[PDB]
């Protein structure tokens, strides 16, 4: 029971560490994505901002 | 360079004098503020190219025209 | 002077000295190609997204165009 | 606070217009 239960309990840690971290990678990638998208916004703000000048 | 006028026609005006902060929100200390006050202080007797340099750039394209847009009323009106 | 600094990234060469032997047309040519990994609008419709391309366009014709280039004011305002 | 804003007190005691629519807005 003892080596069936240090087996189980490594095992939920693992499945459930790498789906963390796989969640983490997915948001942080989401940002990226955001930012590049909220950077080009700005960029057509600017040029629109300078065309009215 | 332009210069200020003789004393009888100077049309003076209160000016609302700020209260001092703390030197880091200025030029970061008393030392600094100091030295800093005492460079700019060579531009306050006229107005020239280097005041004319800085008022466009402060302005953008949008800040000269409304300037000589108002400028243009300011003659009409005289 | 903005436009001064534009111009390495928008294609534009001052004139080469010649010596004898060579051709004016053939070494302006010739630079140009050394400069052209600088040239932007070019290299970004090369590798750049749609969005990319259209805003570089679009910031590319608010760069080159100033009015000094072939306006004037004074003129309009008396 | 106090202690030290009546010290600062301490020390200086023992020392010494229709021409425009832009104008409006």
């Amino acid at each position: 029971y003892t080596t069936q239960s240090l087996a189980s309990v490594a095992y939920l840690i693992n499945t459930l560490a790498n789906n963390v971290l796989q969640m983490l990678d997915i948001q942080a990638s989401q940002l990226r994505r955001m930012e590049s998208s909220i950077n080009h916004i700005s960029q057509t703000v600017d040029i629109h901002k300078e065309k009215v000048a | 360079r332009f210069v200020r006028t003789v004393l009888p026609f100077s049309q003076e005006f209160q000016r609302d004098k700020q209260p001092n902060a703390q030197p880091q929100y200025l030029h970061g200390s008393k030392a600094l503020n100091l030295a800093y006050s005492s460079i700019y202080g060579s531009y306050r007797n006229f107005v020239g190219p280097p005041h004319f340099q800085v008022i466009c750039r402060l302005l953008g394209y949008q800040g000269i025209a409304v300037v000589m847009e108002e400028l243009l009323k300011v003659v009409k009106s005289l | 002077c903005d436009l001064l600094h534009a111009a390495p990234f928008q294609n534009i060469l001052p004139r080469v000295h010649v010596k004898e032997g060579e051709r004016l047309d053939a070494k302006m040519k010739r630079l140009e190609s050394k400069y052209a990994p600088l040239h932007l609008v070019p290299l970004i419709e090369r590798l750049g997204t749609p969005q990319q391309i259209a805003i570089a366009r679009e910031g590319d014709l608010l760069t080159k165009e100033r009015l000094c280039c072939g306006l004037s004011m004074f003129e309009v305002i008396l | 606070t106090e202690d030290k804003r009546k010290e600062k007190r301490k020390q200086k005691q023992k020392n010494l217009d229709a021409r425009s629519v832009l104008l409006e807005a």
